């Protein structure tokens, strides 16, 4: 139940006022909202080379508070769009916008966008900490870990305007150890951070197969489509090329198929007949006959939608004495097995999958900091609340507790801020 | 899918 009100005095964000005159192609932005009884009308997007964007005051996620001295808090979608359309070309409109209530936010992340956001303020305070004799990592950790990734991008731009030096380079020189790894990962976008880890897993002639399997098997179509574009712009090489160069056999086929991000979107109606047939094919290709038909497994597990495959794996238990996970361990082995096991976990329960990976990175001597840092950074704005839920439900204690006992220093503080308290 | 209007 998102926040909503029709009295402007009860809003928490900041207020901005713009005055836009309509051009030939409108005001140059998209309005979203006004569906459910209490939906705020929010700025969906901007149109660059347009009246609203060239003004610069309007940004996405903004909430419309007043249109030409008439409050629209609570007005339906069709009412506020007829206002903008009744305006003639050349006439000016006065928009009051509130910045603080976000859009496109996952309700299951642990780190939320700062309500009283100020990019120039945080850029100044971080500069101070960098040049502080001793580096106030405390300040740097308190700021960046309590900002959203898009807010952190605005910190880097504001820091570059006032210092002419990129924040990633300045923080790479003043920090050290695992704390440097976490901060540099938080500064990158989700696509930039995943693309960098993928290249790192394929550096050298060897391959970190675990990091490659984790990212490829757990990312959706939209995330993979953005990673492929960013990876090609960063390293001048398509991700599929470096995957072929560092993988082979059926393992290569599976990773190439998954990395395409062309999995079928979830259909409106449930295909119960295809659910039964896909289960029969998975059983006839593996446990029933001797050997294994790996291509048939790759086709079904990569092309079908996630909700469909969930019902497929449940129907698979009707044909096979072993479930999908136990079938994988018996039929295939090696890198192909680890990739299939990771894929099925992400389909059945992805938050549970990241919980086990977190527990595996800390249960033994030392800490697999590479796996622990990547998960706490990439899933912080996605499903961290669900991972914490599945974690304490299974392991009794909280994820905050395990990070506490396996990490120390500011590196511990940074990861605890990304967790969001003990469950 | 979600009610959107080009303004
Ligand atoms: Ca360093
Ligand atoms: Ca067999
Ligand atoms: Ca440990
Ligand atoms: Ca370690």
């Amino acid at each position: 139940k998102p926040f909503f009100t029709r009295n402007p005095s009860e809003l928490k964000g900041k207020f901005i006022h713009t005055k836009l005159r309509k051009s030939s192609r409108g005001f140059g932005f998209t309005v979203v909202g006004g569906d459910e009884p209490d939906e705020f009308l929010q700025i969906k997007s901007l149109v660059l080379d347009g009246p609203a964007a060239l003004d610069g005051k309007m940004e996405t996620g903004d909430v419309i508070v007043s249109v030409n001295d008439t409050c629209v808090l609570g007005h339906t979608h069709a009412q506020v769009v007829k206002i903008f359309q009744s305006i003639p070309i050349g006439a000016s409109v006065d928009l009051e916008l509130c910045r603080g209530y976000p859009l496109g936010s996952s309700a299951y992340g642990s780190v939320k966008a700062y309500t009283n956001f100020d990019a120039e303020r945080d850029a100044l305070n971080i500069e101070t900490a960098i040049k502080t004799k001793g580096v106030d990592e405390v300040t740097i950790v308190n700021i960046l870990t309590n900002r959203s990734n898009e807010q952190r991008q605005d910190i880097a731009f504001a820091y570059q305007r006032r210092t002419k030096k990129e924040l990633a380079s300045a923080l790479k020189s003043a920090l050290s150890g695992h704390l440097e790894t976490v901060i540099l990962g938080l500064l990158k976008t989700p696509a930039q951070y995943d693309a960098s880890e993928l290249k790192a897993s394929m550096k050298g002639l060897g391959t970190d197969e675990d990091s490659l399997i984790e990212i490829i098997c757990s990312r959706t179509n939209q995330e993979l489509q953005e990673i492929n574009r960013v990876y090609k712009e960063m390293y001048k090489t398509d991700l599929e090329k470096d995957i072929i160069s560092d993988t082979s056999g059926d393992f290569r086929k599976l990773m190439v198929a998954l990395a395409k991000g062309r999995r079928a979107e979830d259909g409106s109606v449930i295909d119960y007949e295809l659910i039964d047939q896909d289960a029969r094919d998975l059983y006839d290709a593996g446990v029933k006959r001797k050997g294994t038909d790996v291509p048939k497994w790759i086709s079904i597990m990569t092309e079908r939608s996630v909700p469909h495959l969930q019902k497929v794996f449940d129907r698979y238990k009707s044909y096979s004495p072993y479930d999908m996970l136990e079938s994988i361990r018996k039929e295939v082995k090696g890198d192909l097995e680890n990739a299939f096991l990771n894929l099925v976990q992400c389909i059945q329960n992805k938050p549970l999958y990241f919980a086990d990976r977190l527990y595996d990175s800390m249960k033994g001597k030392g800490t697999r900091d590479k796996v622990l840092i990547r998960i706490m950074v990439s899933r912080s704005e996605v499903d961290m609340l669900k991972i914490r839920s599945e974690f304490k439900r299974k392991y009794g204690k909280s994820l905050y507790y395990y990070i506490q006992q396996d990490t120390k220093g500011d590196y511990q503080k940074a990861l605890l801020y990304l967790c969001g308290g003990d469950d | 899918t979600r009610r959107e209007t080009e303004v």
